[PDB]
């Protein structure tokens, strides 16, 4: 927790929580680069080490609020978390040179630059609307696995946790729509003013 | 080391100067409260003795930080009354209202160019370019034109060759030189403008 | 409707331009001074750029009304030419954001900073078009007397530029293979000349050049510094003093 | 007073009818012209 | 050097220049007295603001001679940046405002 | 059994979440028990569980 928050406060030099603050669950910004750090916890002794190993990160579920998480399929995971999907369905994208077998997913360590979020045309970001005031919120259930990328232990850690993202951006379609409707309505009103002033 | 045998005498001379000041104020009020209230400089002396006596007789957190500058303000007021500094003080107080417009124009041009500043400020090259009032006062430090090579090394090596290291630097540098020259000129010109009022 | 449309445009331009332009550019400057404000953008970033694009749409409507307007004499106002350039850059950046896709870098690149300073130009234009009323006559007269002696100060800054370029050329010529890491190129050379010109750590230049093996460059540097410093500042101070002084001699 | 003797002082000050201080930081200040005689005691219930 | 000053006591042209500039002695003395009064005011103010509390900032707004020299530096352009970095760590946010007000008064007025 | 939360706490020993807001005034509790002015005369220690 503390390392992730302090890296977020040292890379982007600012941080701000959600409107409904939860102590157990903080919130992460869309504009901030996401570089998670992980811990290995031994429950039988007092040590708690840092996970200095490789892993694969991907989003396996999503919801608008809590208790709205829906699981995804194999080709869905391929469409959402892989550079090899031709459709505009990249939830996120990273610049790194190490990839897994068949180049499908990303191999990341603690020296990776971080995660930049995209959530393109075929994602839950596209055609999303607020339900009230304040920016919209989304929840991403995402797992870290250690299946074929580590040769130091004899079994892999499957950490499938959930994360909160607020401040979700708007589609270019939405900005184009509001701009064009503002232009049309204002020229209509000004032309009414001009004609009725004559 | 001096005050351990002087604190009692310091208290006594404080009382003596306070009582002679309030005696002078009462004698001035004898000629009329209206003329003393309707005056340009007796108001300041009245406020000085009022604050000092309220802090003396009634308990106050005014401390040395109020007792001592009020005394030296009275010193300035008294030494103004003897002739050979009065003309210069008079022309200073005549020059201030003409300096007010120059100060206001400088501050307004400062805001309208600090927008261009803060477009390249905040969360990068920070702690003097952020905080949106500290950025303004750091720009004021830079326009006062001394020791900004610490700032020059602060935004040094954005890409190490050109990046914005050329752009933003030349922008705020030419703005600094133009604003500093214009401000220093306008200051000296308001000065000589009000001194031509002095010798007429 | 030809000239008839032009005269209708003149009358309705007076009325509607006054009312609508004043109210919408007041709201534009409100949201734009709320925009910069690097504390409240984190209490935002989602209601900020949408209103920014909405009022940019209002501004492109302003430019559309000016384009269908009287035309050539519109271009004869330098402020209106600045409006046209600002709006060209605004529609350029708006369509650049609108098309998406692309193949170049993004996510707060240098081009994003170029669009941000374009937004700063737009904010300055909004500020300058809300001050049609009550610029105050005192500072109006002060600025009019300040701008009277333009050819003199332009000539003096031209002499400054020539002298500074000559000093930079001779210094860079004399600083070859003399640890030039501070002034390895033309931009850094002219910036260092500016620092010498502005009394900034030229004593530090002397003390870290004394650590080097060259010494005569230090008398050369001080003599150039003192001549340019005294000559330029005396010139500008005297010129502007007399420039306001003859206006003083009048009413 | 840290947030370690808040409850103890708040409990004790009613029923002893005397203000309760915390040691290891105690400082005295006097404005008089005479001989001052002080007694320092430990509150009951914490020693024999 | 006093002997050299006696050498330069000649040159009647310099004597005429000295005569032409010698009616300003009273004026420059009056401005120097104004400078000394403002220096004294802000000297006692700076000692009250940063030297009385005695939580740092010694020999800058502390001892009287050092305080006077730091104020004379602050009334000029030199040494303002390092002094500002020195004062902001003493838990005094309004110290920056007081120092910039002192600059915009003293430096501009005196010069 | 509830320490299977997938979010890391700053400290191990899940009972740290138990005895955190209450350990600021342990001494007071002892004063109430040694002199017998507390509860049913029960002293629930914090380092015993």
């Amino acid at each position: 927790v503390s390392y992730t928050i302090m890296h977020s406060e040292e890379i982007n030099k600012h941080y701000f929580d959600c409107v409904i603050k939860d102590a157990e669950m903080p919130c992460f910004l869309f504009r901030d680069l996401f570089q998670p750090f992980f811990l290995v916890q031994d429950l039988v002794t007092g040590d708690s080490g840092s996970f200095l190993g490789s892993y694969v990160l991907k989003v396996v579920g999503g919801g608008r609020t809590l208790n709205t998480i829906r699981d995804y399929t194999e080709e869905e995971i391929f469409r959402y978390n892989s550079p090899l999907d031709t459709t505009n369905s990249l939830i996120w994208k990273t610049k790194v040179e190490r990839t897994t077998e068949d180049k499908k997913f990303y191999i990341m360590s603690h020296e990776s630059p971080g995660v930049e979020w995209l959530c393109l045309e075929n994602s839950p970001c596209y055609d999303i609307i607020p339900q009230s005031i304040y920016p919209p919120e989304f929840f991403f259930k995402l797992l870290v696995s250690n299946r074929g990328v580590d040769n130091s232990t004899y079994c892999d850690y499957k950490l499938t946790f959930i994360v909160h993202i607020h401040g979700l951006p708007l589609s270019s379609k939405r900005t184009s729509f509001i701009v064009m409707v503002s232009t049309s309505f204002f020229i209509a009103l000004v032309v009414f003013y001009i004609l009725f002033c004559l | 080391y001096l005050g351990q045998k002087h604190y009692e005498l310091f208290s006594t001379i404080d009382d003596i100067v306070l009582t002679i000041l309030i005696c002078e104020v009462l004698l001035g009020w004898l000629n009329g409260f209206w003329i003393f209230w309707k005056d340009g400089w007796n108001i300041l002396n009245f406020a000085i003795v009022f604050i000092l006596f309220m802090g003396f007789f009634i308990k106050q957190l005014d401390m040395v930080a109020i007792t001592y500058p009020l005394r030296v303000l009275r010193l300035v007021h008294v030494c103004m009354a003897v002739e050979p500094l009065a003309r210069i003080i008079k022309v200073i107080l005549q020059s201030m209202p003409d300096l007010a417009n120059v100060m206001a124009l400088i501050l307004f041009f400062m805001l309208v160019f600090s927008v261009f500043g803060v477009t390249l400020f905040g969360a990068f090259v920070p702690k003097h370019f952020q905080n949106m009032g500290v950025a303004l006062y750091t720009l004021f430090i830079c326009i006062t034109q001394d020791g900004w090579l610490d700032i020059y090394t602060d935004f040094q090596m954005d890409e190490r060759e050109y990046a914005m290291e050329v752009g933003g630097a030349i922008y705020f540098a030419v703005f600094i030189t133009l604003g500093a020259f214009i401000g220093l000129n306008l200051f000296v010109v308001v000065v000589t403008t009000n001194l031509e009022q002095m010798m007429k | 409707l030809l000239g008839l449309q032009q005269m209708i445009l003149s009358l309705t331009q007076s009325l509607g331009f006054e009312t609508f332009i004043f109210i919408v550019v007041c709201l534009n400057t409100v949201i734009l001074v709320a925009q910069t404000f690097t504390e409240l953008e984190i209490r935002g970033e989602w209601y900020f750029m949408v209103l920014d694009s909405i009022f940019l749409s209002i501004y492109v409507l302003e430019a559309v009304l000016k384009l269908i307007a009287l035309g050539l004499e519109y271009f004869y106002d330098p402020w209106n030419n600045l409006d046209f350039f600002i709006m060209v850059m605004a529609v350029l950046d708006f369509v650049l954001l609108q098309i998406n896709s692309l193949s170049y870098s993004f996510y707060n690149h240098s081009l994003f900073r170029i669009l941000k300073v374009f937004k700063s130009m737009r904010a300055l234009r909004a500020i300058r078009v809300l001050r049609r009323l009550s610029i105050l006559t005192s500072l109006h007269e002060v600025a009019g007397t300040l701008s009277g002696s333009l050819p003199s100060i332009t000539a003096i800054l031209t002499l400054m530029f020539t002298c500074l370029f000559l000093f930079s050329v001779v210094l860079r010529a004399l600083f070859q293979d003399s640890d030039p890491k501070r002034f390895q190129n033309i931009f850094t050379t002219l910036f260092t000349l500016f620092t010498m010109l502005t009394l900034d750590d030229w004593s530090l230049i002397y003390i870290d050049n004394r650590a080097q093996g060259a010494w005569y460059i230090i008398p050369i540097l001080m003599i150039y510094i003192v001549i340019q410093y005294f000559i330029f500042l005396n010139l500008v101070i005297a010129v502007l003093v007399d420039n306001f002084q003859m206006a003083l001699l009048k009413g | 007073e840290p947030e370690n003797v808040k409850k103890m002082k708040h409990y004790l000050e009613p029923l002893l009818k005397t203000p309760v201080y915390n040691p290891l930081g105690l400082n005295l200040t006097i404005q008089g012209s005479e001989l001052f005689h002080f007694k320092v005691s430990v509150v009951p219930g914490v020693s024999f | 050097s006093l002997r050299i000053l006696k050498l330069i006591s000649y040159s009647r042209g310099i004597r005429t220049l000295i005569i032409a500039v010698g009616e300003t002695v009273y004026t420059v003395a009056s401005v120097l007295t104004l400078l000394f009064l403002l220096m004294f005011v802000f000297a006692i103010l700076g000692f009250c603001l940063f030297g009385v509390t005695d939580r740092g900032d010694l020999e800058n707004w502390g001892n009287l001679a050092s305080a006077f020299f730091t104020l004379f530096s602050l009334a000029t352009v030199d040494g303002w940046t390092d002094l500002q970095e020195e004062l902001d760590k003493r838990k005094f946010t309004v110290s920056r405002a007081f120092t910039i007000l002192f600059i915009l008064l003293a430096s501009f007025i005196f010069l | 059994s509830k320490y299977d939360k997938p979010y890391a706490d700053p400290v191990h020993d899940p009972t740290w979440r138990w005895w955190q807001h209450k350990t600021k005034d342990k001494d007071y509790f002892f004063y109430l028990f040694s002199n017998r002015l507390a509860a049913e005369g029960i002293y629930i220690n914090m380092n015993a569980y």
